RNA sequence: CUUUUGUAUAAUGGGUCAGCGACUUAUAUUCUGUAGCAAGGUUAACCGAAUAGGGGAGCCGAAGGGAAACCGAGUCUUAA
RNA sequence: GAGGACCGAACCGACUAAUGUUGAAAAAUUAGCGGAUGACUUGUGGCUGGGGGUGAAAGGCCAAUCAAACCGGGAGAUAG
RNA sequence: UUAUUAAAAACACAGCACUGUGCAAACACGAAAGUGGACGUAUACGGUGUGACGCCUGCCCGGUGCCGGAAGGUUAAUUG
RNA sequence: UUCCUUGUCGGGUAAGUUCCGACCUGCACGAAUGGCGUAAUGAUGGCCAGGCUGUCUCCACCCGAGACUCAGUGAAAUUGAACUCGCUGUGAAGAUGCAGUGUACCCGCGGCAAGACGGAAAGACCCCGUGAACCUUUACUAUAGCUUGACACUGAACAUU
RNA sequence: UUUAAUGUUUGAUGUUCUAACGUUGACCCGUAAUCCGGGUUGCGGACAGUGUCUGGUGGGUAGUUUGACUGGGGCGGUCUCCUCCUAAAGAGUAACGGAGGAGCACGAAGGUUGGCUAAUCCUGGUCGGACAUCAGGAGGUUAGUGCAAUGGCAUAAGCCAGCUUGACUGCGAGCGUGACGGCGCGAGCAGGUGCGAAAGCAGGUCAUAGUGAUCCGGUGGUUCUGAAUGGAAGGGCCAUCG
């Protein structure tokens, strides 16, 4: 019938890009699905928010037999 | 407090707590005030005479603030454990 | 808009209680669960009661 | 004449040591069944008034 | 001149001159400057051949935390 | 010799047109027009007062004033 | 009849109908006293609608109102 | 009272969206907020005819009062300042004032009203204001009045139960 | 066992009575007076009427309200939340721009351990059919996910079973997102618990909608407060409801 509705933007996306130094608990990326997967020292929240489980620099890699993007923390 | 019609800050927040009528008759005394008293022995009356606490004060507590140098006899006053040590360290005496 | 709010009262003497919802049309049986009672600091059984 | 305190503000804000104001959180009066316990737990302690709102509070509590 | 995104505007106002004509006052409060004194500062009413002097009743500050009892350089939270 | 009868002056009115419209006049003049023994007209005096009066009713009229008179006061009402 | 842009098909009207009113009348003006209605008494008075006269004025009581009914349901102060 | 609509037919006229007569397809008549008739009446509305005419074709002349000139007296609205032309273009978008260009010796008097978005009244229309007034009602909240009961002023006797 | 009737308290009314009260009936006096008052009398009579309280009625009167957005206003539509596009490869980004949804559900559809892997089609086969259950092959997620869309999902987040209540209490390093109120994610710590041999996992659900501040008030609890004192009322605090 009639349009005119929308929802508030959710501010998704990457918060800390490759090489950035983060503290433990820092949110790395907010996402709906697991577009990015948790690697080493990275947790996956209930809404699939990837957060650093240790200090260090974030690192993006593509691994596995399905070429999936992983995010890990190079502990430094 | 008017914010253009939006529910102002002091109305969208809840009220909390209550006012104690005993807090209005309670005062705190610094160690540096023990020398201002006259006679050495300190109590409610001597503190009021020295214009240190209000005339309506019924309870008084000595806290570790400032410093005491002379032997003082505290009587009928609550004393913190930190001030109790400092008063006894200056040869003072505390009696309930 | 069918689920009614209920409360689960602890079997212990303490008046502590949880609150939850329940569809009383499909599930007429009383709800009983083992939940942590923070007053006695033990896991006791909680029985249903009216809110 | 003396400035009159907004009495409604005096019942909701307490002045802290460094001049800030503490206040109770909203959203903890009713409708808690549907609220997650984690959410309700984080609303129990008192909070400080944000920097953007101090101007409104100070104007309402001149003797605080 | 005003008002406006924008006025030679054919938008407003003024025929001209002279006189008058609009951010004040009181009391509180906060900040800045300045002066005095300084962990202290200051009096109010009132007394007073009174702008002196007296008057320290009070007020602010030197301690905070907590809804509060209460504790106190810590306190609250919690069984911790 | 009846009549809210007829024609028509005074008298009362105000249908048309022109003039006038900083007028002779804050409602008139000129030429025609209606009623003209009646629910007529007029003098003097009186009564009804403002959310009230009076109204053969138009929200008409109530001192050139009316969907609530005038004067003084609240009053420097309030004016995003 | 709209004083001062509307005189009319508007208002009034005689007549008609409904309805209220038994007199300390209804009703109206009045905190009240009282006064009008009326020094009248239902062939009178008030209100409402219609509007000379002629021929007429059909159907609907579900809605709203009014009138009558009093059994039952509900229901105030009060009582406790 | 009929939107469609200047309905259709008839009458009147050389020609009639009006008028009169009828038809009924009454957008959306109708019976006392009356229906349909109705003699008389009307500074009432519509239409037709005779008479009459400067109403007109199409104006002409004339008589008076002004206008005009002289003497006397002597206003008003309005007004940023003016050394105050046309055109085309431009531009708060319709120019005396800008650009280009044309024209134009200086100043009156009688006339005419195209322009000066001429004068007059801080638009009556329209919108807006958490403006106003008055009016309406089964808007809300009240309330005068009207009405109900209890208690008081207010008592006795006796039935009935 | 029961029944009647004389004696009593309180009502429910009525038929009398006169003495309150009414009299805008008559007469008398004040009084050379249709007011008023007093008196006599008659008629009413505990009614009427008035006061306080109370229900109903009450545009008779009064005070007011009667939203905004808007290619002028009105009318229509819209107003909060979720998903996609517009959106210009970080975030964000308008229009009465283009398309759809939500105002829940679930004690299992949650936790854990163990296992499992679709759609569709072909071939063969009792009733049996285009389509039921069976078998095989192809196929490779074209399926599934409580519900819109998007992003996800095989280690499955999809499907099945066992045991269960972590849909725990106190906290919380550190971040994300908002002008703010807020909202979101969260390792780890303490207490206690479930499943598993164990490593471990669990602070609801594949994720993102399923919502409402404050005031006022209710209910339960509470080594808080208690206006002389002891209590209590009330208040506070905690949990929760409208
Ligand atoms: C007789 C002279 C009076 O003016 C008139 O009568 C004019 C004919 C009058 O206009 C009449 C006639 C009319 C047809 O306009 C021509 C009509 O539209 C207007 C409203 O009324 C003016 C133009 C009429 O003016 C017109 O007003 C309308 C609203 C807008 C017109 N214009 C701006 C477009 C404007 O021209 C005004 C308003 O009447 C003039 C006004 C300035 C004065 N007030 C009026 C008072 O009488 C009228 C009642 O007013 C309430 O009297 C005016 C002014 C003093 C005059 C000049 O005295
Ligand atoms: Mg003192
Ligand atoms: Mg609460
Ligand atoms: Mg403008
Ligand atoms: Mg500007
Ligand atoms: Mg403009
Ligand atoms: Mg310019
Ligand atoms: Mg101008
Ligand atoms: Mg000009
Ligand atoms: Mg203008
Ligand atoms: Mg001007
Ligand atoms: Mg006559
Ligand atoms: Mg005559
Ligand atoms: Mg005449
Ligand atoms: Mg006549
Ligand atoms: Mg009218
Ligand atoms: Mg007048
Ligand atoms: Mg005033
Ligand atoms: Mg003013
Ligand atoms: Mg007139
Ligand atoms: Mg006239
Ligand atoms: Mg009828
Ligand atoms: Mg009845
Ligand atoms: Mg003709
Ligand atoms: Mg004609
Ligand atoms: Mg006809
Ligand atoms: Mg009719
Ligand atoms: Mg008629
Ligand atoms: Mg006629
Ligand atoms: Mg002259
Ligand atoms: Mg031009
Ligand atoms: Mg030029
Ligand atoms: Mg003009
Ligand atoms: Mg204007
Ligand atoms: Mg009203
Ligand atoms: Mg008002
Ligand atoms: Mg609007
Ligand atoms: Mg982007
Ligand atoms: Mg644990
Ligand atoms: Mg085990
Ligand atoms: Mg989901
Ligand atoms: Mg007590």
């Amino acid at each position: 019938t009639r349009n005119g509705r929308d929802s508030e933007a959710k501010r998704l996306g990457v918060k800390r890009f490759g090489g950035e130094s983060v503290l433990a608990g820092s949110i790395i990326v907010r996402q709906r699905g697991t577009k990015f997967h948790a690697g080493a020292n990275v947790g996956c929240g209930r809404d699939h928010t990837l957060f650093a489980k240790a200090d260090g620099k974030v690192k993006f890699e593509v691994k596995g037999p399905k070429n999936r993007k992983f995010i890990s923390i190079e502990a430094e | 407090g008017f914010e253009g019609g939006q529910m102002p800050l002091y109305r969208r927040l809840p009220k909390f707590g209550f006012t104690s009528r005993k807090a209005a008759i309670t005062a705190e005394i610094r160690l540096s005030d023990l020398a201002k008293v006259e006679g050495g022995v300190v109590d409610l009356n001597t503190l009021k005479a020295a214009n240190i606490i209000g005339i309506q004060i019924e309870f008084a507590k000595v806290i570790l603030a400032g410093e005491v140098t002379t032997p003082v006899t505290v009587r009928g006053l609550r004393v913190t454990k930190g001030a109790r040590a400092a008063i006894e360290a200056a040869g003072g005496k505390i009696e309930e | 808009g069918i689920r009614e709010k209920i409360k689960l009262v602890s079997s212990a003497g303490t008046g502590h209680f949880y609150t939850t919802t329940k569809n009383k049309r499909t599930k007429p049986e009383k709800l009983e669960l083992k939940k942590f009672d923070p007053v006695v600091r033990q896991h006791v059984i909680y029985k249903e009661a009216k809110i | 004449p003396k400035i009159k305190t907004v009495r409604g503000a005096a019942k909701r804000f307490k002045k802290t040591g460094k001049g800030g104001f503490k206040h109770k959180h909203a959203n903890l009066r009713h409708i808690l069944t549907k609220k997650a316990t984690k959410r309700k737990r984080h609303l129990r302690p008192k909070a400080m008034v944000s920097k953007g709102d101090l101007g409104l509070v100070i104007a309402c509590l001149p003797y605080a």
